[PDB]
RNA sequence: CGGUCCGGCCGGGAACUCAAAGGAGACUGCCAGUGAUAAACUGGAGGAAGGUGGGGAUGACGUCAAGUCAUCAUGGCCCUUACGACCAGGGCUACACACGUGCUACAAUGGCGCAUACAAAGAGAAGCGACCUCGCGAGAGCAAGCGGACCUCAUAAAGUGCGUCGUAGUCCGGAUUGGAGUCUGCAACUCGACUCCAUGAAGUCGGAAUCGCUAGUAAUCGUGGAUCAGAAUGCCACGGUG
């Protein structure tokens, strides 16, 4: 249940349960359970214990909760602190990939906000 | 359109169809596979020195009569209005007004 | 329409049984033209009801629709300077057309896990005179006696 | 010796052949349950064989091309109700009373100009 | 991004100019009206001045910028706030 | 065998142009395989009419390329020659094709 | 019919679907009844279609000095080292906000994974580009086929069967952001589409007021085309369930 930093729920299946980590979706979640010899409709409960003892070996060869968040929020700060155009669209809080902002920039601009 | 734009088009088409030997013997060397990786870098510096207008991308189909750039049709060759004025007089063959 | 008095159109019979009553009822369960899943949900719930009541599969339906046909209802006039409701009697076709519509309007408001169960519950309840169908029927049927001074 | 029909529903063209026999139903070299999904399609493909009492006496060969799952059912219905009129011909009054001889002249209705579907307008403001 | 197998883009009139200007050294700011070049590693430590729409804007280029193109340090339209 | 296409825009001008070929083959010899009606491509076009701003007003035109095809089975020398003697009115295209 | 690799494929056949030329067909023509004896109308008989059989094409006289001099032509006027003309780089795409039109959802009539059937109408030579191999995938590699009922684009999806899922911001929903890539293209920084690995916001059917539709219709599902080197959730088309 306690797998790679933070806990994992037990009632869910293995493939849907391993996605609770920050940095595994439905591709690495089948990479782990096909490079560690486990099925895909057994739960975190009614496993064995050595299966977790090798699943924890398999997961930590990627970059996970610490490393992903530090690398992503490293690269964001690096892009900020030059003057790059993605940097200015970061440090104004406006969409970066070239969205139309005459309307509908709301996911970057937060809420709907009168003057 | 203006009286200069059609002159610009008949000045562009001449260059773009004159240099058609070199821009299928630079893109070959660039987009090949087994060629030289130090000649693939000079055949990409020639392509910015062949003159800019000589390129079969840089021209919009003007009308064959007026010069209106928008609303083309490729098959007739005339614009949105000067196909209507011919097809409602009879100069384009087989072009009856459709219904079904 | 204003002028052309027109006819109520034909319909296919049901696939399984042989009653042209169920032809409207499989249609009112439907969204977006997919009549096959409507033909499936109903023929599952009309077996689950046929088991839970201990009655025959065709006969567990009419004696639960009997408790949700109305007899009279209101419309609106405003002839003079005043809106009147009017208790008019109801036509023998629109009777069933209202009956089979209230049940399906109710059975998309339960909390169960499947449409079959949501309709088997909604038919057993209106077979035992409780539920969100016959309560709506009580409201409609009481707005006649609250307005029988209008006619 | 065999008899023949031809029917057209929405966008289908059935082609039916009747012989005296036991009741075999073959469609594009498939048995009748292997082709069709829903029991109403198995109803409507059989319906005029039930209407007159001629399920048992005859076998039939059917080929259908193009259309939808209802098109290749109504087409075979119109096909058999034609092809049984070349069997005994006093079936015709009761098939006509039953309403099976009339080919449905409905078809998909085209999309006009400035109408986002065949009759749906776009929306409206003032 | 570009296709990789064509290699990176740079104008000839800035490539030959920058290989001359390294081997003559002067930090007189080199101006350019070519804001589409992938900055090369031997352009590390130069003061160029890219057009922005109105005038040149000066850009002192370090190790960090060498992936990008010369436009992304010339913000184009001015903005202050409503 | 020798097959000829006929393309036209008008089926009162394709039929004389094909009867003047069947009554050339059946006057130099025999064994023509009739006209066979191929499919008919209808190249539609839809244009606006108003010169400035009316997106809900349109003219729709079509062009209906009529095909025909004619085979020739056993050719003599005069059978192939009296066909290339023959021209046709404008509007009709041909393309002779041995096999 | 006969061979058949059980593939109309291959001798064959002209029947049938179908492709298209010319015709037959529907007229209130026929039986009854109400009628002012007429005009019609209401039922029903025959028919594939009943009363205009269903759709389209066609928009009277004219009106608001309606709309464009920016498609084109124009009467007068204004400019002529400029209001003309060539070039690089920017700009139409900015954003505190308001309105109009659409797409995707808020889930069990539904997500995901496996197998399994049935369409129509189009387009294609600087073009459509199958087969075969390398790539997890966009796609690069090689080179047949076709001015096309021959060849391609092309697999239909909704559906049907067997699982999994169990009412949760959810295996619902995909917004936004980071890393790595492909293609057309002189060139994707302001600004291209697309695929993979991450990220998983807002939203539990929506206030007053309002919008479309009378039968193959509304409602949902996919496919094509025009403009186009690349680039539409709109536009124009055709069918599937109904
Ligand atoms: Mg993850
Ligand atoms: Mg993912
Ligand atoms: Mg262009
Ligand atoms: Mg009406
Ligand atoms: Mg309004
Ligand atoms: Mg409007
Ligand atoms: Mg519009
Ligand atoms: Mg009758
Ligand atoms: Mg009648
Ligand atoms: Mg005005
Ligand atoms: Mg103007
Ligand atoms: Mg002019
Ligand atoms: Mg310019
Ligand atoms: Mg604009
Ligand atoms: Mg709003
Ligand atoms: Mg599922
Ligand atoms: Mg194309
Ligand atoms: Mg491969
Ligand atoms: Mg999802
Ligand atoms: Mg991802
Ligand atoms: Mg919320
Ligand atoms: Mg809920
Ligand atoms: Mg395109
Ligand atoms: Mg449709």
């Amino acid at each position: 249940a306690r797998i790679a930093g933070i806990n994992i729920p037990d009632h869910k299946h293995a493939v849907i349960a391993l996605t609770s980590i920050y940095g595994v979706g439905k591709t690495r979640s089948k990479a782990i359970l096909a490079a560690a010899g486990i099925a895909e409709d057994v739960k975190i409960s009614e496993l064995s214990e050595g299966q977790i003892d090798t699943l924890r070996d398999e997961v930590a060869k990627f970059v996970v909760e610490g490393d992903l968040r530090r690398e992503i929020s490293m690269s964001i700060k690096r892009l900020m602190d030059l003057g790059c155009y993605r940097g200015l669209r970061h440090r104004r809080g406006l969409p970066v990939r070239g969205q139309r902002t005459k309307t509908n920039a709301r996911t970057r601009k937060g809420p709907r906000k009168p003057i | 359109a203006k009286q200069s734009m059609k002159a610009r088009e008949v000045k562009r088409v001449a260059l773009a169809d004159k240099y058609f030997a070199k821009r299928a013997e630079l893109k070959a060397i660039i987009s090949d596979v087994n060629a030289s990786d130090e000649d693939r870098w000079n055949a990409v510096l020639k392509l910015q020195t062949l003159p800019r207008d000589s390129s079969p991308s840089r021209q919009r189909n003007r009308c064959r009569q007026t010069g209106r750039p928008h609303g083309f049709l490729r098959k007739f060759g005339l614009s949105r209005i000067k196909v209507r004025e011919a097809a409602m007089r009879g100069e384009i063959p087989g072009l009856k007004k459709a219904s079904w | 329409p204003r002028r052309r008095v027109i006819g109520q159109r034909k319909i296919l019979p049901d696939p399984k049984f042989g009653s042209e009553l169920l032809a409207k009822f499989v249609n009112i369960l439907m969204v977006d033209g997919k009549k096959s899943t409507a033909e499936s949900i109903v023929y599952s719930a009309l077996e689950t009801l046929a088991q839970r009541s201990g009655k025959s599969e065709l006969e567990a339906f009419e004696v639960a629709l009997e408790n949700v046909r109305p007899t009279v209802e209101v419309k609106s006039r405003r002839v003079g300077g005043s809106t009147y409701q009017v208790p008019v009697e109801v036509r023998p076709v629109r009777r069933n057309a209202l009956a089979m519509r209230w049940i399906v309007e109710a059975a998309r408001k339960r909390g169960d896990k499947s449409m079959a169960l949501r309709l088997a519950n909604e038919l057993s309840d209106a077979a035992e005179n409780k539920g969100t169908a016959v309560k709506k029927r009580e409201d409609v049927h009481r707005m006649a006696e609250a307005n029988k001074a209008f006619a | 010796n065999q008899y023949y029909g031809t029917g057209r529903r929405k966008s289908s063209a059935a082609r039916v052949f009747i012989k005296p026999g036991n009741g075999k139903i073959v469609i594009n070299q498939r048995s009748l349950e292997q082709y069709f999904g829903r029991e109403t399609a198995r109803m409507v493909v059989r319906q005029p064989l039930e209407l007159v009492d001629m399920v048992e006496k005859l076998d039939l060969y059917i080929t259908v091309k193009g259309g939808g799952i209802s098109g290749q059912a109504g087409a075979i219905r119109h096909g058999i109700t034609r092809a049984l009129m070349e069997y005994d011909e006093s079936l015709r009054s009761e098939l006509r009373k039953a309403g099976f001889v009339t080919r449905d002249a409905r078809q998909v209705e085209r999309k006009k100009v400035g109408l986002r579907k065949a009759r749906r307008r776009p929306q409206f403001s003032k | 991004p570009r296709s990789l197998k064509k290699g990176p883009f740079i104008d000839l009139h800035l490539l030959k100019k920058v290989e001359k200007a390294v081997e003559s050294g002067d930090k007189k700011p080199l101006r350019t009206w070519s804001r589409r070049s992938t900055i090369f590693p031997n352009m590390i430590g130069l003061t160029i001045a890219v057009h922005n729409g109105r005038q040149h804007v000066p850009v002192f280029v370090t190790d960090e910028m060498v992936g990008h193109k010369l436009g992304e340090f010339a913000p184009t339209r001015t903005y202050r706030g409503h | 065998r020798i097959r000829i296409r006929l393309k036209a825009f008008d089926h009162r001008l394709i039929d004389q142009a094909t009867a003047e070929i069947v009554e050339t083959a059946k006057r130099t010899g025999a064994q023509v395989r009739g006209p066979i009606p191929l499919p008919t491509r209808k190249e539609r076009f839809t244009v606006l009419i108003s010169p400035h701003v009316n997106k809900d007003a349109r003219d729709q035109y079509e062009i209906r390329t009529h095909l025909r095809l004619v085979d020739i089975v056993e050719p003599t020398e005069k059978t192939v020659d009296a066909l290339m003697r023959l021209d046709l009115a404008a509007g009709v295209d041909v393309q002779i094709s041995l096999g």
